[PDB]
RNA sequence: UGAUGGAGGUAGAGCACUGUUUGGACUAGGGGCCCAUCGGGUUACCGAAUUCAGAUAAACUCCGAAUGCCAUUCAUUUAU
RNA sequence: GCGGUCGCCUCCUAAAAGGUAACGGAGGCGCCCAAAGGUUCCCUCAGAAUGGUUGGAAAUCAUUCGAAGAGUGUAAAGGCA
RNA sequence: UGUGGUGGCGAUAGCGAGAAGGAUACACCUGUUCCCAUGCCGAACACAGAAGUUAAGCUUCUUAGCGCCGAUUGUAGUGAAGGGUUUCCCUUUGUGAGAGUAGGACGUCGCCACGC
């Protein structure tokens, strides 16, 4: 929505004025947002998975998968096939609407207000922020949440350097500290 | 887009204490009040008044 | 005694017709277990990886580039 | 667990085929679409009673 | 400059057992311009080339002709006496 | 039963072996070394006697190169038992050496103490030896 | 992330089908080749590897679209140029696909225009 | 017997996987004692990861001999 | 004599076609699957590197390197991406 | 002549590293209403268009860095013939290794269409 049009207006010519390409087909983009919510206590009860999928479906207009074990760990009490986590992806406006949600609503309503932790680099710009809380989002009922978990979110762009990922997400909000 | 599996959401107007950042979507719904052209023709009731300078990391 | 004294019977593998020969309708060529030779022209493979010669011709062996071998039958 | 079972042709009434099941999985009477030589058409075959 | 160049056959046969009990050198030489022959040497002259300069000298093949500047490649040797066999050359020239 | 050097198994018994001749496999690290001229077994304890005959009259340093381990298991029968039943208990860790190998390489000490301790170890081995440097060298280090 | 290429998988599926079945001695190949804006179809033989007949996309008759229409035109041209040489029992390829979308458009236009399958 | 193409993992080589085990350089920063109520982990293993050189195979293989075996409207000689 | 063994299957000894004994050196079998079968389509593993709340040596992930280092209902060989 | 398309020939075809390219081709990129799709996901999978750009894919060229194929030969080992001790070693006689090679090698050949 908005940030498409910022790429139209200012971001992508600023990226040309910095990185000095030979085409706009040489330009980095943003593609995927991968979301993870495991339980582990589903050894006991998958009703945490139930209300977790309820929360995720109230976050974005999807329902996730139900990811199984793919291992066998007696220390975690795991066989094969034991369902653990849940996967949400984003495309379209649900990229950009969620981006502006992170700009506007959620992230300036997180206790111990400092900004955004920087070092999520992976070398090639793959910023994964393991979120502390569940009760941040305005779509969240206090009278349903029973644990103090948070969010695993993988954000994948085509930014080729950590500098590119920094400059893009700084031009998409994200107050690095 | 697979049928009969999606949750409910519309381009929900987002009110604010300052300037009305009224340009996004939201899952929860309500009373349809600001059916406006420059904004959504949908519910306004998600009225988060964090201005993004309510914790002014951008401003101070 | 010891725990040895445990062997099978020799099941008598190996090729039973060499090159340059002439074959009746569908007889054995080189009784395998596990595909050590992939088939070729007019060759069948039975239920025990045995090899066939359908057209009555001349058994010849080939490459598969570098890797493995091919039985090949050619008619008159 | 597994018992030698013979299929009953419910049409010609002959103890025609023979197979094997595991009765922990299937407490039923086995019903498949098999062939009959005396009738030359695919016939519903049940377990013998 | 003043050396020993003999010649051999393609296969000198299993006379080769005898070699060793005589004091002969059976070996390999393959080179750069002239490709590759068999050529005999003797043991009490390679060690006198070892005292000429050392182990990286300059070799000049003499049939009263020009030179094959070989620059010795391998020497792994006999048990139980430790003496000369399998004298491979290589003429990495100027 | 002073066995210095053993193996982590994955087998128990081995066949009673056969030895003809070998080649090569010369001086690598030391400045002086032996050459065996025979072909026999070499058991565990003889290399420990080699250790002691090295280390005592190699006073105050000078490096050792033990180069050969036992690998193979012996067995033996029990006394008072007829010919017949299976292989006995594994009693021995014995690896053979033929002519041309090197038992030990030695560097760091001049030649006197070298030839001393090399003679001192050679009496406690059933093998006639020779004493070799890096004698014939295609490179001057 | 690098974009994985697409024609590699298509030619892999070609390899699986040919290694399943080509057998083209007197019953040659039909041919199904996509691009963005074009449909190419040929009749390619074994053993010699020589074509028989084709039907070009944007060199010939009409258009059409990303539709059956170009594809039916191609199927007409292919069946008529097969009838030129007197050939009726060709063996299909499959491209890399199923039979849905720019496929049965070609397939049944090759079928009922006088080619036995 | 001679010629021709073929079946294949014995002999030696036998390192590349499965293995046994040597010494040199690095280590992941581990296990401490801790100097601690972050400059050093100085110092003890630096082990795993590697990593260089040198060896070892009946139940190892990257490779691979003669010789025998099987075949040929073949060639010679003899009697099977 | 007391012990132990007696049918079937995979390896080694087995002397590079087959075959070939020993109170020789080794391991398993006396079942199982209604789909763990048949067809038609689609997919590629073991691992390793880094960022990441609950989460630690590793639960679910994401990105790259990565030729088998995996799997193939069950013993071992030989196969199979 | 270039591209695309589909063929064999042991990768001498390959991997890397580098340089150049869009007339057409091809490929990305536009969106999904339509067939179809997701064990969520127009990313693929099928569709409906043609905005941009050679960026990548892809095409040409270089490169013995990686990888492959390598003569001549030495020697082990070995058939036949022999001799001393029988653990083995030696000798007549055919037949040869594996290594380490020198070098080749950054392809050859088939068919059609289009641009030509
Ligand atoms: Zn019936």
């Amino acid at each position: 929505n908005r940030l498409k049009e910022k790429y139209i207006k200012e971001v992508t010519p600023s990226l040309v004025e910095k990185f000095n390409y030979s085409s706009v087909m040489q330009t980095p983009k943003v593609d995927k947002i991968v979301i993870n919510m495991g339980v582990g206590d589903a050894v006991s009860n998958a009703k945490n998975l139930d209300k977790a999928v309820e929360e995720l479906a109230l976050i974005t207009g999807q329902k996730p998968l139900i990811t199984k074990a793919k291992k066998s760990i007696a220390g975690f009490r795991l066989r094969e096939g034991m369902p653990i986590g849940a996967k949400v992806t984003l495309r379209g406006e649900r990229m950009y609407e969620f981006l502006d949600k992170l700009v506007t609503v959620s992230l300036p309503r997180v206790r111990d207000f400092h900004g955004v932790s920087k070092k999520a680099f992976d070398g090639r710009g793959n910023y994964t922020l393991g979120i502390k809380e569940q009760l941040i989002f305005p779509e969240v009922d206090y009278d349903l949440v029973d644990k103090v978990r948070g969010m695993d979110i993988v954000i994948v762009t085509t930014a080729n350097t950590d500098e590119e990922s920094r400059e893009l997400l700084a031009q998409l909000g994200m107050p690095f500290q | 887009m697979k049928q009969d599996i999606h949750p409910n959401y519309q381009p929900v107007v987002f009110m604010d204490s300052t300037t009305g950042f009224k340009f996004l979507s939201g899952s929860t719904k309500g009373s349809s009040e600001t059916v406006e052209w420059e904004d959504g023709n949908t519910y306004p009731l998600l009225r988060v008044e964090v201005t993004s300078d309510s914790h002014p990391f951008y401003t101070g | 005694s010891t725990s040895n004294g445990r062997d099978s019977e020799s099941k008598r593998l190996g090729a039973k017709s060499a090159d340059g020969q002439t074959v009746t309708g569908g007889s054995i060529l080189y009784r395998q277990r596990g595909t050590k030779i992939y088939p070729g022209v007019n060759v069948g493979i039975g239920g025990d990886d045995t090899l066939f010669a359908k057209v009555d011709g001349v058994v010849r062996f080939e490459r598969k580039g570098r890797d493995k071998k091919q039985v090949s039958v050619y008619p008159v | 667990m597994r018992v030698n079972i013979t299929l009953e042709c419910t049409s010609c009434k002959e103890r025609n085929y023979l197979t094997n099941k595991n009765k922990r999985n299937n407490p039923d009477r086995l019903e498949k679409q098999k062939y009959c030589p005396r009738e030359r058409k695919v016939t519903l075959h049940r377990e013998t009673k | 400059v003043q050396l020993e160049v003999k010649e051999r056959a393609i296969r000198p046969r299993s006379l080769r057992n005898q070699l060793r009990h005589e004091g002969k050198v059976p070996a390999i030489v393959y080179g750069y311009q002239i490709e590759s022959t068999p050529i005999y040497f003797e043991e009490k002259d390679l060690s006198k080339i070892l005292r000429e300069h050392g182990a990286n000298t300059v070799i000049k093949m003499t049939v009263d002709g020009k030179n094959i500047n070989t620059l010795m490649s391998k020497a792994q040797l006999d048990t139980f006496t430790g003496q000369m066999l399998h004298v491979e050359f290589l003429s990495v020239n100027m | 039963m002073l066995v210095p050097k053993r193996v982590k198994h994955r087998r128990e018994f081995r066949g009673k072996m056969r030895g003809e001749a070998k080649g090569g496999k010369e001086v690598a690290f030391g400045e002086w070394g032996l050459q065996a001229t025979e072909s026999h077994w070499i058991t565990n304890r003889q290399i420990e006697a080699a250790r002691i005959a090295m280390t005592r009259y190699m006073k105050r340093g000078g490096k050792v190169w033990i180069k050969i381990f036992p690998h193979k298991s012996y067995t033996s029968k029990a006394i008072g038992v007829r010919m017949g039943k299976g292989k006995g208990a594994p009693e021995g860790w014995v690896s053979p050496v033929k002519r041309g190998k090197i038992m030990f390489e030695i560097a760091g000490v001049p030649e006197e103490v070298a030839r001393e301790a090399l003679r001192l170890a050679s009496h406690k081995l059933p093998v006639k030896t020779k004493i070799v440097k890096r004698e014939e060298m295609g490179g001057e280090s | 992330i690098t974009k994985p290429d697409k024609n590699k998988t298509r030619q892999k599926r070609h390899r699986r089908v040919r290694n399943k079945i080509s057998g083209t001695a007197e019953c040659p190949r039909l041919n199904i080749f996509r691009s963005n804006k074009n449909i190419y179809a040929q009749v390619i033989d074994d053993v010699a590897g020589v074509t028989l007949a084709s039907a070009s996309a944007l060199d010939k008759e009409i258009s059409g679209g990303t539709k059956t229409e170009t594809a039916a035109a191609v199927g007409k041209l292919v069946a008529e140029r097969a009838a030129e040489k007197g050939i009726k029992k060709v063996v299909f390829d499959r491209g890399g696909y199923l039979y849905h979308g720019r496929v049965q458009a070609l397939a049944e236009a090759a079928r009922e225009n006088g080619l036995e399958f």
